[PDB]
DNA sequence: GGAGTAATCCCCTTGGCGGTTAAAACGCGGGGGACAGCGCGTACGTGCGTTTAAGCGGTGCTAGAGCTGTCTACGACCAATTGAGCGGCCTCGGCACCGGGATTCTCCAGGG
C-alpha cells in the first residue's frame, strides 16, 4: 500500500533508527549505492521494501527477520517474498513477524 | 606520450565524426531544451512517438547549416574557427526577423 | 486493372475521387486527372532504380537513411524544386576547410 | 490498409526483377511522393482562373514551372 | 515538474563543429550557436503560440513540423 | 551601366574605397537575375490563349514561391 | 527612377529576350520594373556586403564580400 | 420490457523509484589558431575639357485588345454487376560492424 509507505517514514523519524527503504522514496543516484549498502554490514536495522518490486528482484542477504502486512492477490508469492529474505549469508533461521 | 600536432588529431576526429549515421548530438537535453520550450506556454501536448527525433534533426540541420555558413564566413576573414561576428553575418542575412 | 489505361499501375478508384474532387478546380475539362499518378509513377520508378542501384552496393542489400539523404542531396531538378529541406537520421555533407587543416 | 508499393514492385520488376529495399525507404516515398501531390495541386488551382477559360494543361504548366 | 539546460556540451558541440568543418577551436564556437538555435526556435514558437491562441485550438498530427519548419526556414525529411 | 553609374553607386559606395571591387563584381549577376526574371515572366505568361505578353497572366507568376 | 537610363536597360532585356521566343512584345507597362527590381536586389546586396566588410575590418568589399552577401541572402 | 440505480471491469493515469549512459565539463600542452599595424605601393580618387543618345514631341493608322449575339463542345447525378488489390502472413535470398590481416595518418629525435 502506498499509504502505508508514507506512513513508515514518520514513525522512523520518531523513533530515530538509521533507516532505509527499498521503495519509492529515494534519489536518482541512491540505487546502486544503497544497494551495496544494505549488501555491506553497517549499523542500519530498518530495511523497508514492496511486495513485488523491490522483493522479488532483488538479492538481499544481510536481513534475518521478515514482517508482512497484506496480501490482496498472492496464493503462492508471500512464500517467496519471505524466501527473498533468505539467503547463502543467513547462518540463522529466517524469523516471521506477522 | 603520443601527443601529435592539434589539428591534424583533430582532423582525424573530423574524419571519424563525418563519416556515418552517427548522432554526433549527445543530446538528450536538447529534447529536455525543446520540452522547456514547449511547456513554456501551453501544456497538454499528446503529440506522437517519434516527433522528438524528427524536431530534433530539424533542430540539426539549422544549427549546423549555421555552423558550415560560420566557418565560411571565417575563412573569408583571417580566423579559421568558429566566430560569434561570422555567425551574425551568417544570421543577419538570412532575414533573422 | 484500373490503371493500366497509359502504363500506370498505382490505384486509381481513391484517387480518381480525390482528383476530381481535388477542391482546387471546379472541373477538370479533358482533362489529365490521372498525370498526378503518371508523375507518381515516374517519381516512383526513379526512386526505385536508383534504391536498387543504392542497396545493392556497399557490399549490401538494404538503403540505410544515409543513402538516401545522399540521393536527395544529389540530384540537382530536387534541389531546385525545394532546395529547403533536410534528411534525418544521417549526417550532414562532410567538410573540412584546408585553412582549417593544419 | 491501401499500398502503392504492389504497383512500386510492379515498376521495379519492369526495371530490375530481384532487387530489395527498405522500409524507411518506402516512407520517405510516401511523405516526397504526397507533398510533389499537394503542391502540384496547388500550383494548377487558379491558373484558370487567370483568364476566363476554366484540365490537362494546368497540370502540364504546374510541372513545366516546378521542374 | 519541469527541467532545463545546463550549458550543451564540450564533446558535442564540439561534434557539431566537427561535422561544420571546423578542427580547432574559438571562445565564440560552443555557447553562440545554441543562442541562435533558442532565438530561431523562440521565433518559431512565437509564430506557433500566436496561430493557436488566435484562434484558440490545438493541434494536429506529426505533419505540423515539416510545413511549420519549412515557413519557418529550414524543414525536414525522413518519413 | 557604365562607368559613371557605377561611379555613383561607389559613391554610395562605403566611403567609396569599394569603387572597384563593386565595378568588377556587380555587373556579374546583372544578366543571370534579369534572364531568371524574364524567363519566369515567359513562363507565367505561357498559359494565357493570347499572343503578347499581359499583366492579366503575370499578375500570380510568382505565387508558388512568393 | 532609373539610374541606368531607361533605353539602355530596355535594349539589353529586348536583346537577352528575343532569344525564347519570336515576336515577343510588351504593352505600355513592363518597361521600368525590372530595373527598379534589379536594383532592389543589388541594394540589398549591397547592404549585405556592407555589413560583411564592417565584420571584415575593412571598409572595401571584395568579391568573397559580394559572394557572401548573395549567397547568404536566400539563394 | 426498456430504462433507472447502481454494482462491475478495468485501465489509465497523479506520482515516486531500480537501472542506466551518456552529458557536459575538467584538464593539462602547446601549437596552431586570434586578430591586427605596418610596407608601400597599387588601388583607387577625382573633377573639368570633349561628344552620342535618351527620352522624347510635331501627321496616320497602326500590332495586339476589349468587344456583344447565340450558341459548339462536354463533364457530373443515379441503379444492378463486378474485378483490384487489398485484408492478413510471413517465405528463400541475402543480410550486417568489428575480426583474419595492419598499411596507413601524424610527429619526433638523431642520420645526414
Ligand atoms: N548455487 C548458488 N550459490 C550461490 N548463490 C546462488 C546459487 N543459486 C542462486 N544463487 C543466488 O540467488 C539469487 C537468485 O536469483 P533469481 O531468483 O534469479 O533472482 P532474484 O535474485 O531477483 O530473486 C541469485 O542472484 C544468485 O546470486
Amino acid at each position: 500500500m502506498t499509504k502505508v509507505l508514507d506512513v513508515l517514514e514518520q514513525f522512523l523519524n520518531y523513533h530515530g533508527y538509521l533507516y532505509m527503504r527499498l521503495d519509492g522514496a529515494t534519489k536518482i543516484e541512491d540505487r546502486q549505492i544503497l544497494t551495496e549498502r544494505f549488501n555491506t554490514d553497517s549499523r542500519i536495522t530498518v530495511f523497508i521494501l514492496s511486495s513485488r518490486s523491490g522483493g522479488l528482484g532483488i538479492n538481499l542477504t544481510g536481513a534475518d527477520t521478515v514482517i508482512f502486512y497484506d496480501s490482496d492477490w498472492n496464493p503462492a508469492m508471500d512464500k517467496q517474498c519471505q524466501d527473498r529474505c533468505h539467503r547463502i549469508g543467513q547462518t540463522r533461521d529466517v524469523h516471521i513477524y506477522r | 606520450p603520443h601527443r601529435y600536432k592539434p589539428g591534424t588529431v583533430a582532423l582525424r576526429e573530423i574524419r571519424r565524426f563525418q563519416k556515418s549515421t552517427e548522432l554526433l548530438i549527445r543530446k538528450l537535453p536538447f529534447q529536455r531544451l525543446v520540452r522547456e520550450i514547449a511547456q513554456d506556454f501551453k501544456t497538454d501536448l499528446r503529440f506522437q512517438s517519434s516527433a522528438i527525433g524528427a524536431l530534433q534533426e530539424s533542430v540539426e540541420a539549422y544549427l549546423v547549416s549555421l555552423f558550415e555558413d560560420t566557418n565560411l564566413a571565417a575563412i573569408h576573414a583571417k580566423r579559421v574557427t568558429i566566430q560569434k561576428k561570422e555567425i551574425k553575418l551568417a544570421r543577419r542575412l538570412r532575414g533573422e526577423r | 486493372s484500373r490503371s493500366a489505361k497509359a502504363g500506370l499501375t498505382f490505384p486509381v478508384g481513391r484517387v480518381h475521387r480525390l482528383l476530381r474532387r481535388g477542391n482546387y478546380a471546379q472541373r477538370i475539362g479533358s482533362g489529365a486527372p490521372v498525370y498526378l499518378t503518371a508523375v507518381l509513377e515516374y517519381l516512383a520508378a526513379e526512386i526505385l532504380e536508383l534504391a536498387g542501384n543504392a542497396a545493392r552496393d556497399n557490399k549490401k542489400t538494404r538503403i540505410i537513411p544515409r543513402h538516401l539523404q545522399l540521393a536527395i542531396r544529389n540530384d540537382d531538378e530536387l534541389n531546385k524544386l525545394l532546395g529547403n529541406v533536410t534528411i534525418a537520421q544521417g549526417g550532414v555533407l562532410p567538410n573540412i576547410h584546408q585553412n582549417l587543416l593544419p | 490498409k491501401e499500398t502503392y508499393s504492389s504497383y512500386i514492385y510492379k515498376v521495379l520488376k519492369q526495371t530490375h526483377p530481384d532487387t530489395g529495399i527498405s522500409q524507411k525507404s518506402m516512407s520517405i516515398l510516401n511523405s516526397f511522393v504526397n507533398d510533389i501531390f499537394e503542391r502540384i495541386a496547388t500550383e494548377a488551382s487558379k491558373l484558370a482562373a487567370y483568364n476566363k477559360k476554366s484540365s490537362a494543361r494546368e497540370i502540364q504548366t504546374a510541372v513545366r514551372l516546378i521542374l | 515538474l519541469r527541467d532545463n539546460i545546463q550549458g550543451i556540451t564540450k564533446p558535442a558541440i564540439r561534434r557539431l563543429a566537427r561535422r561544420g568543418g571546423v578542427k580547432r577551436i574559438s571562445g565564440l564556437i560552443y555557447e553562440e550557436v545554441r543562442a541562435v538555435l533558442k532565438s530561431f526556435l523562440e521565433s518559431v514558437i512565437r509564430d506557433s503560440v500566436t496561430y493557436t491562441e488566435h484562434a484558440k485550438r490545438k493541434t494536429v498530427t506529426s505533419l505540423d513540423v515539416v510545413y511549420a519548419l519549412k515557413r519557418q526556414g529550414r524543414t525536414l525529411y525522413g518519413f
